[PDB]
């Protein structure tokens, strides 16, 4: 299939700000490119095609150009409805026809720094045979963020999932909560249960804990 | 307007099938080749299939593995695409999406693919799992600001809604995306922050409904 390196995965932006999004194919496509945007919720919809084509009713702030293997979508003047998920797809080869990996468009606000909080398993979860120790990371911004759980200070890998909110309306903030999931025969095994949270925020990683 | 609707998503077990559809609407659904794409939760986009105005080509990507079939029905402007074999990782949105056939402002004569897909249907949403339904246990998640909250563990299908103190409680309020679990089940969590100064004097209650098992809890959540 020819691959399409679609850059960046995630921009934020103020109204009024210029944006550029590129995509790359892994061989050349002429001028067999199309842009789609998609917001949350809703199906994609085509805004330009043949490269630099702007699809019926989209406005002139947006654009594309390129031909060959390098191509472009520019947004002007970001206006409050442009907020959303960006995606190229070259249509000079099938199968497969492929897309970009998509850009995220945010919106831009100061870097803020979560409130970190954890929480044990509860006596009534431990009775059933299973704990689950909560990490929440509250109203932080960029959205990228790690969590590292510690148990006795060994590192835990594989056994925990996590899942993020929506950028907040109000304060464009995102919150993540984590959770660790162990049997209750291992839970009380160990003393020391710990999340340690890495973001732009924090000059070094901090470290919620408590002891069982 | 022109239109595309999917219909026949739903709930089917690994290893069995499922037939979607997307009708069309307003256009000679026979001039244009027709797609299907789809989107895993949280995903990006992936093209699936294509099928030529006359049925006379088709094309499937690599992840269908050859267990899927595209088919049409012009005369009922109907697409259809029939899964088989199908696993956990086919859990997505499906998409039916038209070729727009054509590099001018407007297109009369209709080609193929080269020019995107123009019109897109809502989307159906197929869900791949062998658990049954089971309503979720609620644990608490205990407590100058303070964060507390309830656990929602292990139900099946999608989705559970949790709010707080009968809706009256709104400020402050995170209830996360849910996680599927190895075991098929799905766990979320639901959190709120309020001041400290509150904890002993104001009760906090999280309402959780669960309407595929009929489950519905409501959890007071106090210092431990």
């Amino acid at each position: 299939d020819i691959q399409m390196t679609q850059s960046p995965s995630s921009l934020s932006a103020s109204v009024g700000d210029r944006v550029t999004i590129t995509c790359r194919a892994s061989q050349t496509i002429s001028r067999y490119l199309n842009w789609y945007q998609q917001k949350a919720g809703k199906a994609p919809t085509l805004l330009i095609y043949d490269a630099s084509r702007l699809q019926s009713g989209v406005p002139s702030r947006f654009s594309g150009s390129g031909s060959g293997t390098e191509f472009t979508l520019t947004i002007s003047s970001l206006q409050r409805e442009d907020f959303a998920t960006y995606y190229c797809q070259q249509s000079d080869s099938i199968p497969a026809l492929t897309f970009g990996g998509g850009t995220r468009v945010d919106i831009k606000r100061t870097v803020a720094a979560p409130s970190v909080f954890i929480f044990p398993p509860s006596d009534e979860q431990l009775k059933s045979g299973t704990a689950s120790v909560v990490c929440l990371l509250n109203n932080f911004y960029p959205r990228e963020a790690v969590v590292q759980w510690k148990v006795d200070n060994a590192l835990q890998s594989g056994n925990s999932q996590e899942s993020v909110t929506e950028q907040d309306s109000k304060d464009s903030t995102y919150s993540l909560s984590s959770t660790l999931t162990l049997s209750k025969a291992d839970y009380e095994k160990h003393k020391v249960y710990a999340c340690e949270v890495t973001h732009q925020g924090l000059s070094s990683p901090v470290t919620k804990s408590f002891n069982r | 307007e022109v239109q595309l609707v999917e219909s026949g998503g739903g709930l089917v077990q690994p290893g069995g099938s499922l037939r979607l559809s997307c009708i069309g609407s307003e256009f000679t659904f026979s001039n244009y080749g027709m797609n299907w794409v789809r989107q895993a939760p949280g995903k990006g986009l992936e093209w699936i299939s294509y099928i030529t105005g006359a049925s006379a080509t088709v094309y499937y990507a690599a992840s269908v593995r050859g267990r899927f079939t595209i088919s049409r029905d012009n005369a009922r402007n109907s697409l259809f695409l029939e899964m088989n074999g199908l696993r956990a990782e086919d859990t997505a949105v499906y998409y039916c999406a038209r070729d727009r056939g054509c590099n001018s402002p407007t297109c009369f004569v209709i080609g193929y693919y080269y020019y995107g897909m123009d019109v897109w249907g809502q989307g159906t949403t197929v869900t791949v799992s062998s658990a049954s339904t089971k309503g979720p246990s609620v644990f608490p998640l205990a407590p100058g600001t303070a964060a507390l909250g309830c656990l929602v563990k292990d139900y099946f299908p999608e989705p559970v809604t949790v709010s707080w103190n009968s809706g009256a409680l709104t400020s402050g309020v995170h209830t996360f995306p849910a996680v599927l679990q190895s075991s098929g089940l799905y766990s979320l969590s639901s959190v709120v922050t309020v001041p400290s100064s509150s904890l002993g004097t104001q009760t906090y209650i999280c309402n959780v409904n669960h309407k595929p098992s009929n489950t519905k809890v409501d959890k007071k959540v106090e210092p431990k």
